[PDB]
């Protein structure tokens, strides 16, 4: 039970220079942790024996440093395929704590989301529910706010959100909030505005429609 | 090499296989570890192949029970009533990761989705490269497989992850595409194929007698 | 430096003893991480790999002495490799295995350095002759082949033709005897071998014991000391995962003190770690305790003091 | 009497260390019953309550040094309270908490008694300067602020303006060092601070160690001794429920002997018990063992001999 603190929680960095990380322990484990490369949708992949030593041809860029609590992982030759949720894990104390996740992301520039709201379908109105989907597409970073306005009423608790992973192509993200209402509260209002606050947007863009409009 | 066969995906409201293969058994220690979805890694336990030496986690000694099958190189971790699971060897390291075994803690029944899309032909109001997307709603279990016009439209495809309802544990996905406004005589059919319920959904959306 | 210049030699061997599993000595001690824990302090670590020990299928025993030829071939290969890495001027860190390999470990060491001294740290004396044994397991019999005073008392065991006795009885020191045969106690009193059993340790304190040991060995002449070390000589609270756990053994602190004093001699020349059986841990945590204990012992043989170390530059910068 | 006249000061504080839970030091040590166990033998027990430590929200760290201002305010409040209860002529029993509070504990004690001596019993030296730390957790850094010889080596950490170094390097004694940073070992060898690490304890025996300690401190002059005590300095078999358990520590018997000798000096002036974390017991029985250990240590600091005590009247009546 030694808490491993990964001081970069998440991180975004370009294909480029060094990307040194840190797993700071709670005690002096004295050069007794490891390093992992859990790619998305993958089992984790071990990188380092004991703050060093490059296990089994893991290629050229995963040097570490020890002695004796501040344990680092340098990414010297960044190699942008290496963007994965990293983990440190102690060895010589029980029970075997891991890190938390040290997500390396792609840095490009801040992009505005192409915002696309969608009415609930008449098929969904033929189901008795109503889910309003407002897209945020091809933007950077994940730092976004979706605010629902139902005849200009700031609502919450009726919306579920979904984040894409960062694209290999254009390094963007794609969001949607699914403002799921009943059929009755849907019919009570028309103006269904999606206030989108994102860094690529200079103003909080309210993407709106009316009930029975399109 | 040290290669593993794990089994398998299950839904429970519970044994997990980990078949050792490609090497000499009783040389490396079966070490179970889980990962909650979207979370870190939670170590579980280490059993020897010589004997069932438990040394479980403090928190996992009740729910998780590791057993040994030292004759046929599989080993088993059993459970009583929400994450993905892994078996690794080389207890000081962790280099010999298994497949990945998702178990859901679920009470939902197997159902096909109810897609409530919008696929307008990029003529909503005035925008050239306007979007469209399907609303893959109320399916169980994971996953759905969505393809646009039998996978024809591949650019602009943005499959969103299955956000899980607090309603009936019927998760929700949505896949969207951005065509152009000079594509008005082109329908775009998301082909949602929820295979564990064997349901195949094809969609499109028209206008409402516009100008 | 002169000290902490290490050749590491594994020896995954088990045929000198019954309980299979001490072949996973080198596997475990390397996978727990030993080379790594050496290389922070200025340890010129050079592994030489585990030795490819053969398998004679028709290992026809002697009367009581079981599996003689495989052990003889094993220690011959080991004696060659250990003498080879002492030609490199390193410190022959050997780990096994069992005590039967210490025959070759001290034999090849004596090939290079004939004037050595042995500190045999074990719960047992391991001085069974092939006549005086009862098990005939050869980890009970390494010492009898190396004492020159038992020449003539040693039958020509098949596989040990290359063996020559190398030390005298007045150059070996036992520390931590607590399980001794009648034959072993008879020979030990017969040869006048200086020993510090647990009686004398409880009498004197481990500081006084180590001081008398180094006065008994190095008080005449500076000579390369070959510490060889059983892990069962410690009390099995600290090392449960070993072959012959005998209660009332040495504590962890005392063994650390032994190793620190032997390092501060600076005449350490070859270190042997035997009898590590990971298959005897009732939990893998027990194995973890035994292995971390043995690794801490080995690290304390190479400068890692409990008072700590520092690389000799100003840290106030 | 002069001795066993106690001010008890709790300090439910944790911000010098990462693992939250050592705030339940005073809660547990009072709920286990400590005041009560004092009051049978003639202990003028006066609690002074747990100190109301504030919460600075914008505790902006230094580079490595984390949470400086809350720790500085905490030790300042503690130094005021400890000097206040030494104005009462009592013995400042302080319990926390962590070693960061020992700054104020020895500071306020030195305000009243400038000629004190520190016996810093801990598995660690805690002599990290803000330059030489790696964690920056301030329980690794109390001693650097109190040494006059590190003046100039101490950057002006925000919150520690009131701090003045108070003791010399030749007046502090370590007992039980077994986990020392390279910077810590470098400074410890640099200042010539007399220490008794586990090496010297295993060499000498705890009787000889305590005798040399009291000869080193009081052999020149009778002066008030401030024993400050970590519970991880004991072996973690006896004290598992603490922050940095380091194996191969002091046994329970040896710690009791230390405390009994310090009582028989009669120059005990201020006692500090730190690093008790009940949240680190894997079972509450482990917490029970740690707390009963620490309570027995404290009681043996106030006359409770293992040979026993008697009130000086004839019991044959
Ligand atoms: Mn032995
Ligand atoms: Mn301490």
């Amino acid at each position: 039970e030694i808490v491993l603190t990964q001081s970069p929680a998440t991180l975004s960095l370009s294909p480029g220079e060094r990307a040194t990380l840190s797993c700071r322990a709670s005690q002096r484990i004295s050069n007794d942790l490891h390093w992992y490369q859990q790619k998305p949708g993958q089992a984790p992949r071990l990188l380092i024996k004991y703050a060093s030593q490059s296990i089994s041809g893991i290629p050229s860029r995963f040097s570490g440093s020890g002695s004796g609590t501040d344990f680092t992982l340098t990414i010297s030759s960044l190699e942008p395929e290496d963007f994965a949720v990293y983990y440190c894990q102690q060895s010589n104390s029980w029970p075997r704590t891991f890190g938390g996740g040290t997500k390396l992301e792609i840095k490009r520039t801040v992009a505005a989301p192409s915002v696309f709201i969608f009415p609930p379908s008449d098929e969904q109105l033929k189901s008795g529910t109503a889910s309003v989907v407002c897209l945020l597409n091809n933007f950077y970073p994940r730092e976004a706010k979706v605010q629902w306005k139902v005849d200009n009423a700031l609502q919450s608790g009726n919306s579920q959100e979904s984040v894409t992973e960062q694209d290999s192509k254009d390094s963007t993200y794609s969001l949607s909030s699914t403002l799921t209402l009943s059929k009755a509260d849907y019919e009570k209002h028309k103006v269904y505005a999606c206030e989108v606050t994102h860094q690529g947007l200079s103003s909080p863009v309210t993407k709106s429609f009316n009930r029975g409009e399109c | 090499e040290v290669q593993l066969v794990q089994s398998g995906a299950e839904v429970k409201k519970v044994k997990v296989s980990c078949k050792a293969s490609g090497y000499t058994f009783t040389d490396y220690y079966m070490n179970w570890v889980r990962q909650a979805p979207g979370q870190g890694l939670e170590w579980i336990g280490v059993i020897s192949p010589y004997n069932g030496g438990t040394t479980y986690n403090q928190k996992f000694k009740g729910k998780a029970t590791l057993t040994v099958d030292k004759s046929t190189s599989t080993a088993y971790m059993e459970l009583s009533s929400t994450a993905v699971y892994y078996c690794v060897y080389d207890l000081y390291y962790f280099d010999y990761w298994g497949q990945g075994t998702l178990v859901t803690v679920s009470s939902a029944s197997t159902k096909g989705p109810s897609v409530f899309p919008l696929a307008p032909c990029s003529r909503s109001t005035s925008e050239s490269t306007a979007a469209l997307g399907c609303l893959v709603k109320d399916y169980f279990p994971e996953p759905v497989t969505v393809s646009w016009n039998s996978g024809a439209l591949t650019s602009g495809v943005h499959t969103f992850p299955a956000v899980l309802q607090s309603s009936g544990l019927y998760s929700l996905s949505s896949v969207v595409t951005v065509p152009s406004s000079s594509l008005g005589t082109k329908t775009y059919t998301c082909n949602v194929d929820h295979k564990p319920s064997n349901t195949k959904v094809d969609k499109r959306v028209e206008s409402k007698y516009g100008p | 430096a002169k000290s902490r210049t290490i050749g590491i030699i594994g020896a995954p061997f088990s045929k000198g003893q019954p309980r299979g599993g001490v072949e996973e000595g080198p596997t475990v001690l390397r996978k727990a991480g030993l080379l790594e824990k050496l290389k922070e302090q200025e340890c010129d670590v050079k592994d030489y790999g585990d030795l490819p020990f053969a398998d004679i299928p028709n290992d026809s025993p002697f009367q009581i002495v079981k599996n003689p030829r495989s052990v003889g071939k094993a220690s011959e290969q080991l004696a060659g490799k250990v003498a080879e890495v002492k030609k490199n001027g390193r410190i022959s860190l050997v780990l096994g295995g069992d005590h039967s390999l210490a025959i070759g470990s001290i034999s090849g060491h004596a090939r290079v350095h004939p004037d050595l001294g042995v500190i045999w740290v074990d719960a047992h004396t391991d001085i069974n002759t092939p006549l005086t044994t009862t098990s005939g397991n050869l980890h009970g019999q390494p010492v009898s082949f190396l004492l020159k005073e038992l020449k003539g008392k040693i039958p020509d065991v098949p596989g040990f033709s290359w063996v020559t006795p190398c030390i005298s009885a007045k150059d070996i020191v036992y520390i931590g005897l607590r399980d001794v045969d009648p034959g072993e106690h008879y020979i030990l009193k017969t040869l006048g071998i200086k020993y510090f059993s647990m009686t004398e340790v409880d009498r004197l304190g481990i500081g006084k014991v180590m001081e008398e040991t180094l006065s008994y060995l190095l008080g005449r002449k500076k000579r390369p000391i070959h510490l060889s070390f059983d892990v069962d000589g410690l009390d099995p609270s600290f090392t449960p995962a070993t072959g012959t756990p005998v209660v009332g053994g040495l504590t962890y602190r005392e063994g650390l003190y032994i190793t620190e004093e032997i390092y501060k001699t600076g005449l350490l020349s070859g270190l042997d770690i035997m009898e590590v059986n990971p298959s005897l841990g009732k939990t893998p945590e027990e194995v973890t305790r035994t292995v971390n204990t043995a690794v801490a012992i080995t690290l304390a043989c190479f400068g890692l003091a409990r008072e700590g170390n520092h690389k000799p530059i100003d840290y106030l910068n």
